[PDB]
């Protein structure tokens, strides 16, 4: 069951545009899967971003 | 429920605080959940790569140019890592805030 | 054989109705009892002030320390303590050039100087709020040191007063605009120094204080509420009557009174008191006539029925001069039967200095000596132990308060002018020796002093402090 | 001077190693030195594609 949207790039240079694109997506129907929103500070990133790329996306 | 390691300057070289972090982290391999232990990062004089080790596998939270957004995302990752929870009330932060810290700052009932 | 009796030190509400004695650490714990959304800063001042404004403004956002929390509380950070975003972006700048300054300079007399420079910096102001479409809550005047220092009023190479803040906020009074005025100095002193090489402006250890002044002055003046009092009476009014006397030359002076009101929060309506041509210069006793007084009264209580929509049972009135009978007479038959009217007195000219035996330690701030049922001592300055420091400076000094006429317990009034003292919004100490009905008083008469031509002052206190 | 990691099975799932080779990385990047890391390939069931993200 892979479903999932995978959006990547150079936080922070790139977070406005991430951001709308994250937001759209999802608004629109679309699991999708992006560093700021999803991967809040606080959580291990480089294990779940193997599980993401292996498993979901 | 939840590990909060401060992950100052003086914090990351102290013997308590990594005695703490070790046994945290014994903790969380037999919980087998890597959302207890949330890092705090609170110096911005402390570079990323100078933490101990614990500190950097977890994306530590900031708090060094704010504390409100800081706190804010606190919050909502708590909640929604879906920690048990009572309704809000400050009169039991009231109580402990004139408990300890009211303790010899206040006047006494004696001749003078 | 007498002693001191002790009064309580008075608590000030905060946010989720949570009660405190300190408003820095209850702002940092709790915060205001009512939100803004959002404050927008406008600068006028040279790019230099432009930038020094923005790094202060920068540092202000991340938490600042001091030497301890005991006295002087760390910032946590205006975000955390306010509730409210402040940022240096979407802000409002206005260039002043400084070859304006320079031919403004060699003028001969400082005072068309220093009318000259207000105008240009008011007008300035006017136009700035006039055309652009971003709303500024708050205009911060960053003035130059030098400007500070070599036009002062008795600087060597009427209405009008030589004071700049004066001038600037007796002629912004007319359009509703509140503005703070910061000296260059004072958030520039990394960068400044004596001749000798040390900053006189010395903050290397007290820069938290002025980042909380700063903060809760710009709170204040956006529009929210960063505290109030905790219990009043249901009908209860406070007067603090200003009695402070300009020397207006040959003009007649008389009696420049106004008054401040506190009813049910710390909202203050100050309703400009008459200049009053009667009793000249010489005559300088502030008896005022009756139909001055009753149309003060008239004033206060149809701010008190529009505010409160029910008639006062008891109003306080706070003053500093003597009070004789047929102004009381005049305050009396106005007011309804149901009322109680009293006055009281308060004083710094008598001297009285408490020391203490063993140690060296100051008199602890709450004591009350009480000397006949009129009048009664009020030591509303020395040690407080949540301080775990004098707020005076080495011997406190108490206010000699007296009641003239009425009845009413004199405890009663003394824990009352103590809730008023704590009320301080333009400093952020803990608390004054004079009430802020009082501290407030002198500065509103020196503003509405500094401009004869205006007629109705909004009785609002952005446009003040 | 050098830091050798061993890539193999062993060498992905388990968290020494990994915590080992993330300060690796750090002290790569606060050294310069891209030729710090030097991976040890060992089991043969591991492909180059399995590996962790520092080692690819």
């Amino acid at each position: 069951m892979r479903n999932k949207i995978f959006i990547s790039h150079a936080t922070p240079e790139d977070d406005d545009f991430t951001r709308w694109l994250s937001l759209k997506l999802i608004g629109l129907g679309y699991e999708v899967w992006c560093d700021i929103l999803f991967l809040d500070k606080g959580v291990d990133f480089w294990s779940t971003i193997e599980k993401e790329i292996r498993e979901n996306t | 429920c939840k590990f909060l390691i401060v992950s100052s300057t003086a914090g990351n070289k102290r013997e308590g605080v990594l005695k703490e972090l070790a046994v945290a982290t014994k903790v969380k391999k037999h919980l087998q959940d890597d959302m207890f232990i949330i890092p705090l990062a609170i110096d911005e004089n402390l570079s990323y790569d100078d933490i101990n080790i614990e500190i950097v596998r977890l994306n530590a939270i900031d708090f060094k140019k704010s504390w409100a957004k800081g706190l804010q995302d606190l919050l909502d990752a708590f909640e929604k890592q879906n920690v048990p929870k009572k309704p809000p009330d400050h009169s039991k932060s009231n109580l402990l805030y004139q408990q300890i810290f009211l303790h010899d700052k206040q006047a006494i009932e004696k001749e003078e | 054989m007498k002693e001191l009796i002790y009064i309580e030190e008075p608590s000030i509400l905060f946010a989720h109705g949570q009660k405190c004695t300190d408003p820095r650490d209850g702002l940092a714990l709790f915060g205001p009892l009512n939100q803004i959304y959002g404050i927008k800063s406008g600068v006028v001042g040279t790019q230099k002030g432009l930038q020094i404004f923005k790094s202060y403004l920068d540092k202000i956002q991340k938490p600042i320390y001091n030497h301890n929390n005991i006295t002087r509380p760390m910032f946590p950070g205006f975000e955390a303590v306010f509730g409210c975003k402040w940022e240096s972006q979407n802000i409002v700048f206005k260039e002043i050039t400084d070859e304006e300054i320079r031919r403004y300079l060699f003028n001969a007399s400082t005072h068309k100087r220093t009318y000259d420079l207000v105008t240009l910096f008011n007008d300035k102001i006017i136009t700035a709020n006039k055309n652009d479409e971003e709303r500024v809550d708050v205009w911060f005047v960053i003035v130059p040191e030098e400007i500070y220092k070599y036009c002062r009023p008795n600087s060597v190479l009427y209405n009008y007063d030589a004071q700049f803040h004066d001038q600037l906020k007796a002629r912004l009074l007319e359009h509703t605009i509140p503005t703070q005025i910061l000296r260059e100095s004072t958030l520039a002193w990394r960068d400044f120094k004596n001749t000798f090489g040390a900053p006189i402006r010395d903050f290397s250890k007290i820069e938290g204080h002025l980042a909380w002044t700063i903060s809760t002055a710009a709170y204040y003046k956006a529009g929210g509420k960063p505290w109030k009092l905790g219990d009043i009476r249901p009908g209860v009014c406070y007067l603090g009557l200003v009695y402070k006397k300009i020397e207006k030359s040959k003009n007649p002076q008389n009696a420049c009174c106004a008054a401040q009101m506190f009813l049910d929060n710390g909202d203050g309506t100050v309703f400009k008191g008459e200049v009053g041509p009667w009793y000249n210069p010489e005559k300088g006793e502030y008896h005022l006539k009756p139909k001055e007084a009753k149309a003060l009264l008239t004033q206060a209580l149809e701010s008190y029925k529009e505010q409160n929509k029910s008639y006062p049972k008891e109003v306080f009135i706070h003053a500093r001069t003597r009070f004789n009978d047929e102004e009381w007479n005049a305050f009396n038959e106005v007011t309804p039967k149901n009322t109680n009217l009293v006055g009281v007195t308060i004083t710094k000219s008598k001297p009285l200095k408490l020391y203490k035996t063993e140690g060296a330690f100051p008199i602890m701030r709450g004591n009350a000596y009480i000397v006949d049922e009129k009048k009664a001592f009020l030591w509303t300055l020395g040690f407080v132990p949540k301080l775990q420091s004098t707020l005076s400076m080495e011997v406190p000094n108490p206010i000699f308060i007296e009641i003239n006429k009425g009845e009413a317990e004199i405890q009663q009034v003394l824990k009352d002018i103590l809730a008023l003292t704590k009320l301080n919004y333009n400093a952020c100490i803990y608390a004054d020796g004079e009430p802020v009905t009082l501290r407030f008083a002198n500065k509103i008469g020196e503003i509405l002093t500094a401009s004869t031509e205006i007629k109705t002052p909004p009785l609002a206190f952005k446009y003040y402090i």
